[PDB]
């Protein structure tokens, strides 16, 4: 969208920053890094899902 | 170019050649012998086939023969690989004469080589590996 | 590298490894020389420095000679452009001698410099107006003057030499002779005399000898010759010295005078003290006057690029630019070449040169870039020589070598087809021959409603004209006891598998071979005869120039000894058939073709036909010598193709409807034209329809569509490597 | 595929080229025999390669005349130099194979009688035409005597069958249909009857039958006791009787012009070809066969047949071995003497020779496990598996899998044509002088910048599983001669069979190391071919040490070496397995 | 998967394929998918015995680059390691840069280690040409923020050293903010105090992308090539020009590769009103831009600016074009409302009497001296064109 | 002299490296006074800040520690 | 010999990459 505001006329530079790339999965992990933190406290760590095994 | 060098001799060391002997001394004795590219043999076997008239044959002349069949088979095997790896060889001394400037001792670094083959040679010299 | 060194290349940028350069306004001829750029930059300091009005390039380099000492060096320290084509050259002392000596060398070199140009501008310019006809007359009138100083200088180095040989000197004393030398030429640069006096001869006897030969020399160097008016120690003292002291630097340096020690060194060690003074006479006689640029262009002679490598070919060179000053370190002239090169371009881009157009800009940029493209392929060649060199003449090594060991398999070729053929004499007297071999016509299975399939009546009788591609049957009578068995075992045969696999085992127990043979006119025997000794005379000549190819012709007849297998008029021409297997009939088909097995057309003259009988059961393994050879009787062979077509067409097209009764033509005749060659004719066609005759003749007298009998049992994995294992049967069997 | 027959090369480089399509159709047309019919999407193709390669051509002419198109990145050598002069040479001897290839491939799809090549005529052929015409498909076709008979004249109750059908390039079959001639005596010899020739018009009337391939499966089956099970078409047969009193009313309408038995012993087919009575005859065989060759199928006209064929191929060695196919060989091999100089598609063999090696050429793969070269590039390019007939009948039913092998090899001889013109590219053109100048300063050193010379190729496995001393021992010492014995040449060929088992092991496993999930399949192979080997090693040294405890040759008297066959084999150590070895051990590099 | 252009309206040519470089190219876009795995790697921290065996400079610069800007700042001030400073440039909280140059002075201020105070409060050239560029790419983002830029300024020059470095920032700063006359003032400035205009501040000008953090960080690893030979033809326009005409040209193309048109032909009218002796690179790609353009925007003190800068310094055919475009777009029905260029006699006469100087020494001037005196004198006969055409002809 | 054009068989791939700022952690653990404030008045002899909220009744305190601060209802 | 030609090389390359000062001249 920084490249078509660009080519259309209205603005003046298009965007170099690839710090977005990736942050759909990086997201993820970050929730999923929360939801396991909550389930220790909880003390529910007697079963655990092996996408939660590789996350802790 | 090395690799290929290596491959033609890993080749011919395990192929196999022929070569046939027959007495001069009137004697019917023909031997066939199978030779490897190590120079051993693989089968040696005489042919009586030819010579009916018998028991005038000493064991000197059987192995006079059988030393003609293996000279003759290792001269086969040494012309046979002398044709495998003829041709290659020669457009080898064609790259590395005339392409030294692309190579690791011509142009620059050939007083490198040389440095190198004068220091091998005095820690061969240290030791009695060469003035002995 | 002169687009890139002036103003307008500040508004381009470029690509290091490939620069696509700009057009410059130099590049256009429409360019006056107040628009250059280079010009601007030095019509701006001449009025500044010099202080005159400088309107062309003509005149700039005019008006730098006019100078005066104290205005050439205030020119000289703003004047930052010495070389603008880049290339390393020998340089005036004004980019070198820093300080001081910059200021006493000025006082030096352009006071005697104005006597050099008022010693070009009215004696040497009549002078080579008298002899502008033929060029060079002018330097051959002091040829024979300076031949006779030249003995002076011969008879005083034998002196000093005192019998002994310069080889066999002490390396001490060699190098104790080239700096007298060095230093000799060092005074003959600044105190301007020809044979200075250095304090070397302290003996007052040597030095009665010496001031016989310093008088001899200065009675030579003031002789005028009659018809130049000038003497030849001023033609030295104006041309050879006036160009030496401007580059004063090589000599008064003492590295670079320990280079011109060991440059001449290796001048003396190779090449004898008679042989050097002749070239520097040469280099005098063969060479240019310059008028414009004021300058003697010697020859550049082998002994002359070694006398000066130090100012051509060391590290003595400094380039200023307006980038940098920079001074060149590790320069070196591979060959003697380039010490031509260096001072061909050296030369030609002196200032007010000949060889440099000065009417414009874009004609002085062309005549500048010519004079550095012709350097540059006389240093191509410079690079491409040592590896070159020696790779033609190890080419040339092999092809004497492939010669003498070739020679050396000739006679061992001769014994063992001289021993097959006293072998061939003991078995054909004991063994049974072929009698009748007969070539005959082939006959036509085809017949008419009216005749009998079961009589056979016709089968030729004799042939005495056969054509290049036409069958002819040949008829042979082998009186082989396996082939009476299989007479009758085939006429007492309805059929059972049992029987017919009995019949094919008897075929394989024997063969024929048949090839036919070429006679040799005797005319033509002198001229093989004479093509081989042409040849052997020239591999003799080789042997006696060359003592180590007389070597290996000792090695191959050793090595021929030990590998070849031992053994204890007509010419071949074509081998018809490899295996022809036993027939009850006694008769097959023989296709000739147009090329042999070696791939060349077939000449005419008498042609016979050699059949030789094996048997596999007595003759185990096929040895050459045991078989029973018969001959035919003789006949003609030559080509129909130029006589049919001349009597079909009475020609480079055949029509549509003439093509179908032209090969049945052929075919009456008793050629076989097939229907392969038939079909693949029609696809290659004109607008109108037109089949080429070429096109024909060459699917006609090529291998595709027809081939030998010999050639048609094989395999194409066979035929491929039949020049391989060819060679490897030649090395096995020689000659 | 498509594939060009014509040789639009040769005309184009004197300069003739066509631009309507009445020029380009004057160029198609063979002005001599053998006319050849081409469908409209045959001719629309062929059409626009002759203008792709002509604007080839003139595209390649018009930049080759301004230089007195290269890669975008490398530049020309000049002329007369040596790289320039090979590399122009390795191009034009390379585009000759590739027309040639394609010209000879493209007589294969002719001759297979492709639906794209619809029809062959023959008008303008003469006597010899015809007659050697004739000797080349009776070699192809591999057919005995009496069927030849069969196949003439009941072709031509199909052309009368078919006759309206015809289009009008086909009447002029019909003037030499009516010149057939039958028997009757000098001519009853010559020419076959009548009667023989209606029974073949009763199996039209019959069967349905149409095309050439339906004409080779009824005239096997009906010389067989069993024929109204095994020709039961899945169109039920018509009653007997009306069919006879069709073929009835057409038989007696012929006379006044001018069930049946099976046909008795014919004429011999040396005499068909050679007498001008039965030239008309011969005229409708050849003709009969290049055209009603379709690409239907005569197993779906009945599948009993293709259950009666099957049975006998797995006893052909028995069943196919008749009187007339006995007769069969002799008369193949007497028309083929007749005829040697013609260079037709070889095939160096015998009659029943040729059978049964194409029996086990269609039925198993080829054993060249001992080969360097030609297991390591081993790789078919078509198989026939759900195919199965009679092989001297295969070549008229499918002609596709028996006209393979030489197909694959003009597909390498393309191949390799191809690699000579992408290598003779880097002969004709070169880089900048700028860019070699950057290749030298990175100079080759032999440690790094090489390649490594112990890199794993086939013979280098070879080499390491015979210097193992228990193995040179075999193949030297510890085995009887080839030669010599008939025994020791299978324990010889058992040897070299196991030991070219695990070094191409080993080879593959080097080709597909970089992925790990073929790598655990190979170091499979490896394992099940060296306990192969380990197996048959420790078979030996067990035999050669127990045989010659019983010899017992006493030579102490004799005072000798103490080396024998025995004391060598003894005094060498235990026999390290191969499936104990590591792969470092059998020749990877560490 | 077809995107459109950003209409530069610069000229395809080798010569200018430098002027090319800071163009956005979609070529990047379609490599955007390939380099997703290393940015979803690099998002993770190093393992502990990793950390704790890496070496001083690496801890430090990994440590305080992930730890807020404040706690990084206080760090800093407590153990005086004033060259961790471009570290705290790129914090992920960082402010805007005039702020991030009152922090450095007073970290600088609080520091434990005490030098004498002429070396320090002196921060790096760099650390201050840093600064001022992040100020002028947020100028590019928003103009707005340039009065505080001009505060930013009114105190650096009172605080730090007034070199060509920050002096060249500055220029960029109001070019960026659309300030055409001051930043050619400045410019001149510089040219008459004989300070060489910074080479990379020339190669970020003419690339409006790219905020110089991430430039001296390197996460963008193309267009090197594109800074390098921005850089070299800087400083080849910088060995014959002064400061004032490779800034001017830099204005020219950061305008033209930012879409403001106006501003690109405002830069070439101060430069004639100013006196800047405009280098011959910056005239030409001014002529092919107004070739480019078909002479639509453009005004007639702007058409007056061209025809003086190609009489000093331009070829015959430039010059012609030039005057044949405005007189056609002079007679054209759209430009009918907008006023008509006209010279008054004293440019007129020093126009002419330059190319009456160009054409003594030159033929081609010569020829068509009385054609480019009929163009601005505005009456144009068709005849002239008509014997040009002849003469070309023939 | 130069004979050969060639390459080298070992391709290099160039590892792209980047400073990006990925985690967000911060260590907020203060030892202040923290205050429900209904009015705050901030008077340096500068800038003045009048914020206030309304209520029937205020309290005041007051600093004069570093600049004056006026606090309304704590 | 390979210093001879690469010591060319660089001083070609140095003129190439950084363009020195200019002298002066008179405009017209």
């Amino acid at each position: 969208k920084a490249y078509i505001t660009h080519a259309v006329g209205k603005g003046p530079v298009a965007s170099y920053d690839i710090s977005t790339l990736g942050s759909t999965g990086l997201t993820a992990e970050r929730r999923r890094w929360r939801t396991l933190m909550e389930k220790i406290v909880r003390e529910d760590y007697h079963t655990m899902t092996e996408v939660e095994q590789m996350d802790a | 170019y090395p690799a290929a060098v290596r491959y033609g001799v890993e080749l011919c060391t395990v192929l196999t050649a022929e070569g046939k002997f027959v007495d001069e001394r009137g004697s019917g004795l023909s031997a066939r012998c199978v030779v490897n590219g190590t120079g051993a043999a693989e089968s040696v076997v005489f042919d009586t086939a030819n010579c009916n008239g018998t028991n005038t044959t000493s064991v000197e002349d059987a192995l006079r023969v059988a030393h003609g069949a293996l000279r003759s088979a290792q001269d086969r095997h040494n012309t046979l690989a002398a044709f495998r790896l003829g041709p290659l060889s020669k457009q080898s001394q064609v790259l590395l004469f005339c392409g030294v400037n692309a190579y690791e001792f011509g142009g620059k670094y050939a007083r490198t080589y040389a440095y190198a083959f004068e220091k091998a040679k005095k820690e061969l010299e240290a030791t009695a590996a060469s003035g002995f | 590298r002169l687009r890139l060194s002036r103003r307008t290349v500040a508004n381009y940028v470029g690509l290091i490894n490939s620069p696509e350069v700009f057009d410059d306004e130099s590049d256009r001829p429409e360019t006056r020389w107040s628009q250059d750029t280079f010009f601007r930059e030095c019509a701006y300091l001449s009025e500044k420095f010099l202080k005159e009005k400088v309107s062309n390039m003509q005149q700039f380099e005019a008006a730098l000679k006019r100078a005066s000492p104290e205005a050439y060096l205030a020119f000289f320290d703003a004047f930052q452009q010495q070389t603008q084509t880049q290339i390393p050259l020998p340089s005036p002392s004004v980019w070198h001698y820093e300080g001081e000596r910059r200021k006493q060398w000025a006082e030096k070199f352009i006071s005697i410099s104005h006597k050099a140009q008022a010693f070009f501008k009215d004696v040497l310019s009549e002078d080579v107006k008298k002899y502008q006809e033929v060029p060079g007359k002018l330097l051959q009138k002091v040829k024979p003057v300076l031949a006779d100083v030249g003995k002076i200088l011969v008879k005083r180095h034998e002196r000093w030499l005192k019998g002994r040989v310069w080889t066999s000197l002490t390396e001490e004393e060699r190098e104790a002779y080239c700096m007298k030398e060095v230093k000799r030429q060092q005074m003959q640069v600044e105190d301007g005399e020809f044979d200075p006096m250095m304090e070397d001869d302290v003996d007052d006897t040597e030095l009665e000898e010496w001031q016989r030969e310093h008088d001899a020399i200065m009675k030579l160097m003031n002789s005028p010759i009659d018809g130049l008016h000038f003497t030849t120690l001023e033609l030295w003292l104006h041309t050879m010295r006036c160009e030496e002291l401007e580059t004063e630097h090589i000599y008064t340096s003492a590295r670079v005078r320990a280079i011109q020690v060991a440059a001449r060194k290796k001048l003396y060690d190779t090449t004898s003290y008679e042989e050097v003074i002749q070239a520097v006479v040469e280099s005098i006689a063969r060479g240019t006057l310059d008028l414009g640029a004021g300058v003697l262009r010697p020859h550049f002679n082998e002994v002359w690029c070694q006398l000066n490598y130090a100012k051509f070919g060391s590290s003595t060179i400094t380039q200023h630019t307006t980038t940098s000053r920079r001074q060149l370190l590790f320069f070196h002239a591979g060959s003697l070449k380039d010490i031509a090169a260096t001072a061909t371009l050296y030369y030609a881009t002196k200032p007010l040169s000949n060889s440099l157009d000065y009417a414009s800009p874009y004609k002085y940029r062309r005549s500048l870039i010519t004079l550095c493209s012709n350097y540059g392929v006389e240093t191509a060649y410079t690079t491409q020589r040592p590896l070159l060199r020696s790779a033609a003449n190890l080419a040339r090594a092999e092809d004497l070598i492939h010669a003498v060991v070739t020679a050396a398999a000739q006679p061992f070729g001769e014994r063992r087809r001289a021993a097959t053929r006293d072998l061939h004499m003991e078995f054909q007297r004991l063994a049974v021959p072929v009698e009748r071999v007969i070539v005959a016509n082939p006959v036509s299975a085809l017949l008419e409603s009216g005749a009998d399939p079961d009589e056979k009546p016709v089968e030729g009788e004799k042939v005495n004209m056969w054509p290049l591609g036409a069958k002819r049957v040949v008829l042979y009578k082998w009186s082989a006891p396996n082939v009476e068995k299989l007479k009758a075992m085939e006429s007492d045969a309805s059929l059972t598998a049992k029987r017919l696999r009995e019949i094919q085992e008897l075929k394989r127990r024997g063969f024929l071979e048949v090839s036919l043979w070429r006679r040799v006119t005797a005319q033509e025997r002198k001229q093989r005869n004479e093509i081989v000794e042409a040849k052997k005379k020239q591999v003799e000549e080789v042997v006696r120039t060359v003592p180590s190819l007389a070597h290996l012709h000792q090695y191959a007849t050793s090595l021929y000894s030990r590998i070849e297998e031992r053994v204890a008029e007509w010419e071949f021409a074509v081998l018809l058939d490899d295996r022809v297997l036993l027939n009850k009939e006694e008769s097959v088909e023989l296709y000739l073709p147009y090329r042999d097995a070696n791939g060349e057309l077939l000449a005419q003259g008498e042609y016979r036909a050699l059949v030789r009988a094996f048997d596999l059961e007595a003759n185990p393994n096929l040895h050459p010598a045991y078989c029973s050879v018969g001959y035919s009787e003789s006949f003609q062979v030559f080509d129909a193709l130029p006589q049919l077509i001349a009597q079909f067409f009475r020609v480079t097209h055949i029509p549509a409807a003439d093509f179908t009764p032209f090969c049945a033509f052929l075919r009456d005749a008793g050629l076989d034209v097939p229907l392969r060659c038939e079909f693949e004719a029609g696809q290659a066609v004109t607008t109108d329809g037109d089949v080429y005759m070429d096109y024909f003749l060459q699917l006609l007298r090529g291998e595709a569509f027809h081939q030998s009998h010999a050639q048609a049992g094989l395999t194409e994995a066979q035929r491929a490597i039949e020049p391989l294992c060819r060679a490897h049967w030649v090395v096995h069997h020689p000659g | 595929q498509f594939n060009p027959i014509h040789n639009f090369s040769y005309a184009m480089e004197r300069g003739v080229r066509a631009r309507d399509v009445k020029a380009f159709e004057k160029l198609i047309t063979n002005p001599g025999p053998l006319r050849v019919a081409y469908t409209p999407d045959y001719l629309d193709w062929l059409h626009r390669c002759y203008k792709a390669k002509g604007t080839y051509m003139d595209a390649r002419a018009v930049a080759e005349k301004k230089f007195n198109a290269p890669p975008p990145g490398m530049f020309l050598r000049p002329a007369h130099s040596f790289r320039r002069l090979a590399g122009e040479l390795k191009r034009r001897r390379a585009q000759s194979i590739l027309d040639e290839v394609a010209r000879a491939q493209g007589m294969l799809d002719l001759f297979e009688r492709q639906p794209h090549f619809p029809a062959i005529h023959i008008d303008r052929c003469s006597r010899f035409h015809l007659v050697e015409l004739f000797k080349e498909m009776v070699l192809e076709r591999s057919l005995d005597s009496n069927m030849i008979w069969e196949k003439a004249l009941l072709y031509r109750a199909i052309l009368s069958e078919r006759k309206p059908s015809y289009p009008t390039s086909f009447h002029y079959i019909f003037t030499a249909v009516e010149d057939t001639v039958f028997a009757p005596h000098p001519l009853a010899a010559k020419c076959p009857t009548l009667e023989a020739y209606y029974y073949y018009v009763y199996l039209v009337k019959k069967y349905y039958i149409d095309n050439a391939v339906e004409a080779h499966v009824v005239l096997r089956c009906h010389r067989e006791p069993n024929a109204a099970d095994l020709l039961f078409s899945n169109p039920p047969p018509k009653d007997d009787t009306e069919i006879m009193k069709a073929v009835e009313l057409l038989r007696n309408a012929d006379i006044q012009r001018g069930p049946p038995v099976l046909p008795g012993a014919y004429p011999p087919i040396d005499m068909l070809w050679r007498c001008e009575e039965n030239l008309p005859l011969l005229k409708v065989l050849l003709f009969g066969e290049f055209n009603l060759i379709v690409s239907e199928n005569p197993f779906v006209k009945f599948p009993s047949a293709h259950g009666f064929l099957t049975r006998p191929y797995s006893t052909d060695s028995s069943r196919t071995l008749a009187d007339g196919m006995s007769l069969a060989n002799v008369m193949a091999e007497k028309r083929g003497h007749l005829l040697p100089s013609l260079p037709r598609n070889t095939a160096t063999s015998i009659d029943a020779r040729a059978q049964d090696i194409r029996r086990l050429q269609q039925k198993h793969h080829r054993d060249d496990i001992v080969s360097f070269q030609k297991l390591l590039r081993s790789t078919h390019a078509e198989d026939s598996p759900s195919a199965f007939s009679s092989y001297s009948d295969w070549s008229y039913f499918n002609p596709r899998a028996v006209r393979a092998e030489e197909r694959d090899r003009l597909t390498r001889k393309a191949v390799e044509a191809l690699k000579l013109y992408d290598s003779a590219t880097n002969d004709i053109y070169r880089h900048s002088f700028e860019d070699v100048q950057a290749c030298h300063t990175q100079r080759v050193t032999e440690r790094d910048r090489t390649m490594p010379p112990y890199l794993p190729t086939l013979p280098h496995f070879v080499a390491i599983i015979k210097k193992d001393p228990h193995i040179s021992f075999l193949l030297h010492i510890g085995l009887p001669d080839r030669n010599s014995s008939e025994e020791g040449s299978a324990k010889h060929k058992e040897l070299e069979k196991r030991i070219y088992y695990l070094a191409r092991a080993l080879y593959h496993t080097a080709l597909e190391y970089h992925n790990e999930t073929v790598r655990r399949v190979n170091r499979q192979k490896v394992n099940v071919a060296a306990s192969l080997l380990d197996n048959f090693v420790e078979q030996e040294w067990t035999t050669i040490l127990r045989d010659k405890h019983d010899v017992t040759d006493v030579t102490k008297t004799l005072n000798d070496t103490q080396n024998d066959k025995k004391q060598l084999a003894r005094r060498l150590g235990r026999y390290m397995l191969f499936a104990n070895r590591s792969l470092d051990d059998t020749g990877f590099p560490t | 998967t077809q995107l459109p252009d950003p209409p530069y309206y610069l000229p395809h040519s080798p010569r200018f394929d430098a002027e090319r470089c800071g163009t956005f190219n979609k070529k990047w876009l379609l490599n955007l998918p390939a380099l997703k795995p290393l940015v979803r790697n690099s998002t993770y921290l190093p393992k502990k015995e990793e950390l704790w065996r890496a070496p001083t400079h690496e801890a430090l610069e990994t440590i305080i680059g992930h730890l807020p800007y404040h706690d990084a700042l206080r760090y800093i001030t407590e153990h005086s390691l004033f060259l961790l400073f471009p570290t705290v440039l790129r914090a992920r909280d960082a402010p805007l840069p005039h702020v991030i140059y009152e922090d450095f002075m007073k970290s600088c201020t609080f520091a434990s280690l005490q030098n004498p105070p002429e070396e320090q409060f002196a921060l790096p050239s760099v650390l201050l040409r840093t600064l001022l560029c992040m100020a002028a790419y947020h100028c590019t983002l928003d103009a707005d923020y340039f009065t505080t830029c001009q505060m930013l300024f009114g105190r650096m020059e009172q605080q730090q050293q007034t070199t060509p470095e920050v002096l060249s920032a500055w220029v960029y700063c109001c070019t960026a903010s659309g300030r055409v006359d001051e930043a050619l003032t400045y410019a001149k400035y510089m040219a008459d105090c004989s300070a060489p205009f910074d080479v990379t501040v020339f190669s970020l000008m003419q690339h409006p992308s790219l905020n110089p953090i991430e430039v001296e960080d390197g996460s963008v690893p193309h267009s090197a090539k594109g800074l390098l030979l921005q850089r070299r033809l800087g400083n080849r326009l910088h060995t014959a020009y002064r400061s004032d005409a490779v800034a001017a040209h830099g204005m020219f193309v950061y305008y033209a590769l930012t879409l403001s048109h106006v501003r690109k032909w405002e830069v070439i009218r101060a430069a004639a009103a100013l006196g800047v002796t405009l280098a011959e690179r910056t005239v030409v790609l001014a002529v092919e831009v107004f070739a480019r353009e078909k002479g639509m925007r453009c005004g007639p003190k702007t058409v007056k600016a061209l025809t003086h800068f190609l009489a000093q310094d331009g070829t015959v055919g430039h010059l012609l074009y030039v005057l044949l475009r405005a007189r056609k777009n002079e007679l054209l029905p759209e430009f009918r409302d907008l006023p008509h260029t006209t010279f008054s006699e004293e440019e007129q006469e020093l126009v002419l009497q330059c190319v009456a100087q160009r054409a003594r020494h030159d033929d081609s001037f010569a020829v068509a001296a009385t054609l480019v005196s009929s163009l601005v004198r505005e009456d144009d006969p068709s005849e002239l064109l008509m014997a040009f055409a002849r003469a070309a002809r023939n | 002299m130069f004979l050969i054009h060639f390459v080298h068989y070992k391709t290099i791939l160039q590892k792209y490296t980047f400073k990006f700022k990925h985690i967000f952690l911060s260590i907020d653990k203060y030892n202040s006074l923290f205050f429900n404030i209904s009015g705050i008045l901030i008077w340096l002899n500068i800038i003045h800040i009048n914020i206030i909220l309304i209520k029937y009744s205020f309290f005041i305190l007051i600093n004069n520690f570093e600049y004056l601060i006026i606090l309304i209802s704590t | 010999w390979e210093l001879s030609r690469d010591e060319q090389l660089f001083w070609e390359r140095v003129e190439l990459i950084r363009k020195g000062q200019v002298a002066s001249i008179g405009s017209s």
